[PDB]
Formats: C-alpha cells, structure tokens, sequence
C-alpha cells in the first residue's frame, strides 16, 4: 500500500495495478 | 473452344464495407445474412461482451 | 502513396493527411494551422494593475 521508492512513479503497487488497467477517443 | 461463362444480378442494398490500411477492401457485410450482423453493425465494433 | 485509384489520405474524421487530389498525389501530413485560447491572470484591481 505505501509507494515503492524503486519505481520511478513513486506510487504503490495496487496503485501501479489501477493506473495500467485503466486505458477518436483521444484525437480530435 | 473450351470455356465457360458466369451470369448474375445486381439489386439495390445497404452495407458497411470495412477499408484496411493499405486500403485493400477487406470486409463486405451483409445486411440480408441475420440480425446478428447488424447487432455489430449498430454497435459499431467487432468484439462483443456478454 | 499505396494505391492509383485511391489517393486521399484520412484515418479518423478529420486528419484528412491528403490535399485534394493533385496530379502527383501521395500523401505526408497535416499542419494547416492550430492555436488555442487565452485568459488573464489577476491579483485585484484595489491590489495591482
Ligand atoms: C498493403 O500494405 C503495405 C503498405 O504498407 C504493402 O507493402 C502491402 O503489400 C499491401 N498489402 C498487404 C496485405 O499488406
Ligand atoms: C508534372 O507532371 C509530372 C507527371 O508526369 C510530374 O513531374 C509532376 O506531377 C508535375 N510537376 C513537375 C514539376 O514535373
Ligand atoms: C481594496 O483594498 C483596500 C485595502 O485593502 C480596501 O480598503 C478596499 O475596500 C478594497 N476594495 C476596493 C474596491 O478598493
């Protein structure tokens, strides 16, 4: 749950999980 | 000579025709096979869920 | 370009990476123009002008 100093994100490992899953659409 | 010969017809119709990048025709639907082409075709993509 | 008698380049609406239709065609990409807004940023006209 606390972020993890190695990942350069400096988030946590549940929090790496939900930024990757969450993904025209973009390119007006 | 030997040889042979095919005959067909042509009728007014509604279809979406699908264009790859090199812009190859690469899908011709049938709106006249079933509904469920056209559950596709209303929802406009190619992958459906449950 | 990839094909004679399919030219104009589009991909979504309206990239449209083409001209019109010259007589050497082919297709590189899209930059007519493209800007955005502006605001004002303020402290208070009784603070700072
Ligand atoms: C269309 O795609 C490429 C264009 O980049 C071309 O080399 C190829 O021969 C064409 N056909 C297919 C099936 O890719
Ligand atoms: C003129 O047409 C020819 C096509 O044969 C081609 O070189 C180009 O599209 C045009 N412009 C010049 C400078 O040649
Ligand atoms: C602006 O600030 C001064 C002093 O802080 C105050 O007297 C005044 O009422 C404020 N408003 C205006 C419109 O001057």
């Amino acid at each position: 749950i606390l972020p993890d100093p190695s990942k350069p994100s400096k988030r946590s490992p549940i929090e790496d999980l939900l930024f990757n899953k969450v993904t025209l659409i973009c390119a007006q | 000579g030997a040889a042979a010969y095919y005959v067909g017809y042509l009728q007014p119709r509604t279809f979406l025709l699908k264009y790859n990048e090199n812009g190859t025709i690469t899908d011709a639907v049938d709106c006249a096979l079933d509904p469920l082409s056209e559950t596709k075709c209303t929802l406009k993509s190619f992958t459906v869920e449950k | 370009k990839f094909l004679p008698f399919q030219q104009f380049g589009r991909d979504i609406a309206d990239t449209t990476d083409a001209v019109r239709d010259p007589q050497t065609l082919e297709i590189l990409d899209i930059t007519p123009c493209s800007f955005g807004g502006v605001s004002v940023i303020t402290p208070g006209t009784n603070t700072s002008n």
